[PDB]
RNA sequence: GGGUUCCUCAGCACUGCUGAUCAGCUGAGGGU
RNA sequence: AGCCGCACGGAGGCGAA
RNA sequence: CGUGCCAAGCUGCGAUAAGC
């Protein structure tokens, strides 16, 4: 298995990704 | 002792021993698939709306897309895996995985490196002049986003890998190529139209429909090859019969392998241009974007639209070059990772019941003997095919199409082994 | 010298590949078809989605560039 | 005279003056 | 308009020729 | 004594062998 002392539930990575999208999706576009 | 400290700091994915319904593995996969497109589309935050064309060579294999939140794509992950297979391959760092140690060592380790290669590539990309404006400030910002997007994939892969079907990478690649096709041929600046319109305009352009053909031909070819196989195994004969062979290596053996060969070249054309407009011409003299001389030149796949005859020698080398790397990867993957002994035998024999006898010794020997054809060939061949698949040249990628088609079928199988395992809650190993 | 040897040998192994080969299964209009059908299917399936996302998301990047 | 009891692999409900992972036992292959 | 003996398995096949 | 995809018994059949 994995020696990853930390456990991360997928629901997070998904939501964290919805994060990158929103941030840059607006950080870039929607100028001004 | 090992890099266990930071290694234990690198997050992972919570694998539930609960009930993960087929319907859920499916629905999961799909969510990954889409987040993929979203990023692959979104542009990276960068005022310099002006970018120097594109690297028509890295995308495919790296199934990503330059200029987007995934401009680096699977590229790192592949790079990483490439090194590992290189070290743990040429014995340089001999390891007998058997024990959950070496196994989880080889892995965990590689994973880390993937994040290392995640940033490296990022920097290398911008440093290769993938965007044009090297505003130390803006440059930094970009790299951030870039490698971080690729990170998301590394974790999205993990998700699919433990919450859905097939594989992230495998998926991802097929995801890209498929799209690259449906869009290139039918999308906005779609080719089918540019051709169709060119017909209406009254000036039939054979160059607009061409690439579309290239893809059919490849697909048709690549599939045939993806068919090749052996045969039972018992006789039936045709018939049956009972017992239970019995396989016969083929193409998908050297899958991950060729993915690495092509990916190697990916990191050369990148690493050469990079270490070109940022140093001395170690690998080759690019100019014009790609390379027009040097190791780089001799190792640049010819595809795109139409096959290039105007350089025979160039062809020859590449081909042979690709073959070597292919075989190398195939070997470093069997040292390795190819039909073992333990599990093999352990399971084998079964079909317990009159129909009527069984098997035993001698069989293993015979198999092993008439099995040394794959590995070497499987790849040597594939690599050939893949390469020639590029001379011909096609939409989405002559070599990429080979992987996709395969990945897609190995993905169909996955969907079946599942549609069934969703009945008898036990035979999760037959 | 050794070069001669290895050359002599590969010729041998390769010949060993013979007795092994002479098998490959050409595809039958039936099978071949069915297959190539699923392949292209999944291909377009993975292509469309990328379209649905790409194309438009570029109509934007473009009308606001 | 017996007739596969020979060899191999897998087994232990039967047979074995107790037990058995063993077997002239049970099952499948092979062997002159 | 089903069938492949008693014999209801597995695989495969036959039947509007 | 054979004969069935796998076939030990029964039935059928006979190297055209549960059949032509």
């Amino acid at each position: 298995e994995t020696f990853s002392k930390i456990r991360v539930k997928p629901e997070h990575v998904i939501g964290v990704t919805v994060a990158f999208v929103i941030i840059e999706a607006i950080l870039t576009y929607g100028r001004f | 002792k090992k890099l266990i400290p930071i290694l234990e700091k690198i997050p992972e994915v919570e694998l539930p021993v609960k009930e993960i319904t087929f319907k859920e593995k499916l629905k999961w996969t799909g969510i990954v698939l889409v987040l993929y497109f979203i990023m692959g589309c979104i542009d990276v935050y960068t005022a310099g709306a002006q970018i120097p064309a594109i690297f028509e060579f890295w995308q495919t294999i790296t199934a990503s897309r330059i200029g987007t939140l995934i401009t680096l794509g699977i590229g790192p992950i592949v790079t990483a895996g490439i090194i590992m297979q290189l070290l743990v391959g040429s014995g340089i760092i001999q390891m007998d995985l058997s024990i959950p140690e070496n196994r989880a060592l080889f892995q965990g380790c590689q994973k880390l490196l993937s994040i290392i290669m995640c940033f490296v590539e990022a920097v290398l990309f911008v440093g290769a002049g993938a965007f044009g404006i090297l505003t130390p400030l803006l440059a930094f910002l970009v790299i951030i986003q870039i490698a971080f997007g690729s990170i998301i994939l590394i974790y999205l892969d993990e998700i699919v890998s433990k919450y859905g079907i097939g594989s992230g990478i495998g998926l991802f690649i097929a995801a890209g190529v498929s799209q690259t096709i449906f869009v290139g041929a039918l999308g906005p600046e779609g080719y089918l139209w540019k051709f169709l319109n060119s017909l209406i305009q009254g000036v039939p352009n054979i160059e607009y429909i061409a690439p579309i053909i290239g893809t059919i031909i490849v697909f048709l070819m690549v599939v045939y090859a993806e068919c090749m196989r052996v045969e039972i195994p018992l006789a039936h004969g045709r018939i049956k019969g009972a017992v239970g062979k019995y396989p016969i290596k083929f193409v998908y053996v050297s899958n991950i392998p060729v993915i690495l060969a092509a990916a190697l070249f990916a990191n050369i054309q990148l690493w050469g241009l990079a270490l070109y407009r940022m140093g001395i011409p170690i690998l080759g003299h690019y100019e014009g974007g790609r390379a027009v001389d040097g190791i780089a030149y001799y190792l640049s796949t010819p595809y795109g639209l139409s096959s290039v005859i105007s350089d025979p020698i160039h062809a020859i080398v590449y081909m042979i070059a690709m073959i070597i790397t292919c075989v190398m990867f195939g070997i470093f993957w069997v040292e390795t990772t190819g039909l073992d002994p333990k599990s093999m035998a352990k399971r084998i024999g079964s079909l317990g019941m009159a129909i009527k006898g069984f098997r035993k010794s001698a069989i293993e020997h015979r198999l092993k003997r008439y099995i040394p054809p794959l590995t070497v060939m499987s790849s040597a061949f594939v690599g050939f095919l893949a390469t020639i698949a590029n001379f011909i040249g096609a939409l989405g990628g002559g070599t990429g199409v080979l992987l996709t088609v395969s990945i897609v079928y190995r993905m169909y199988e996955q969907l079946l082994r599942e549609k069934v395992s969703e009945l008898h809650p036990a035979i999760a190993k037959l | 010298t050794d070069f001669n040897q290895k050359i002599e040998q590969l010729k041998e192994f390769i010949e060993e590949c013979r007795r092994v080969w002479l098998v490959l299964k050409k595809p039958t209009k039936d099978e071949y078809l069915a297959v190539a059908k699923v392949t292209a299917l999944g291909i377009s399936l993975l292509g469309i989605i990328g379209y649905i996302i790409h194309v438009p998301a570029t109509y934007i990047k473009g009308i606001l560039k």
